[PDB]
């Protein structure tokens, strides 16, 4: 019933300008692959993971 | 009634023993996902000694299976927890508790 | 939804995650440090 409050971390997304898709008669290839390597992660910079 | 899932592996050798203080950081949630406790919002690690039954059973059995530096998720059955009574105003009766525990150090 | 991989752990430094997209099925699959992630997304929308 009562409204709930908590402190949360801001989250942001980053993408390459790589856009792929499927359509009937489209000129795009159907299978794609990429990798992401993690260099540094602080498990708890704040009270939230 | 304790189920331990690893999140980040520990050293894998050192384990808590009876009569040894465990310094942990935890975040308690009810199984539906509502947070009810966390020692990180207080910026103070939680200390307790194994064997003295100062905490619920699930913590005593659950942390004993953990290693130093390990981050693990504990799913505590209500009967291994506050059970039918339940912490009034905090934890409802017959509630399964989910914890995100990290064994910082043994002292 | 928890998924099973050899040596399960939250993403940590020096980890390499490989994401595969196959629009034919369609399906999305992952590999962590070369080991397959035993779980795939499939049969999702393709309107974009």
């Amino acid at each position: 019933l009562l409204l709930q409050t908590n402190l949360i971390n801001y989250v942001t997304s980053i993408r390459p300008n790589i856009f792929v898709g499927r359509a009937e008669g489209s000129t795009q290839y159907g299978k794609w692959y990429f990798e992401v390597m993690v260099d540094e992660v602080v498990p708890f910079l704040t009270a939230q993971a | 009634g304790v189920q331990v899932e690893t999140i980040s592996p520990g050293d894998g050798r050192t384990f808590p023993k009876r009569g040894q203080t465990c310094v942990v950081h935890y975040t308690g949630m009810l199984e539906d996902g509502k947070k009810f406790d966390s020692s990180r919002d207080r910026n103070k690690p939680f200390k307790f000694m194994l064997g003295k039954q100062e905490v619920i059973r699930g913590w005593e059995e659950g942390v004993a299976q953990m290693s130093v530096g390990q981050r693990a998720k504990l799913t505590i059955s209500p009967d291994y927890a506050y059970g039918a009574t339940g912490h009034p105003g905090i934890i409802p009766p017959h509630a399964t508790l989910v914890f995100d525990v990290e064994l910082l150090k043994l002292e | 939804r928890p998924v099973t991989s050899p040596g399960q752990h939250l993403l940590a430094p020096e980890d390499v995650v490989s994401c595969c997209l196959d629009l034919s099925v369609p399906s999305i699959s992952f590999r962590i440090n070369g080991c397959p992630v035993q779980g795939v997304f499939e049969a999702f929308n393709l309107d974009g």
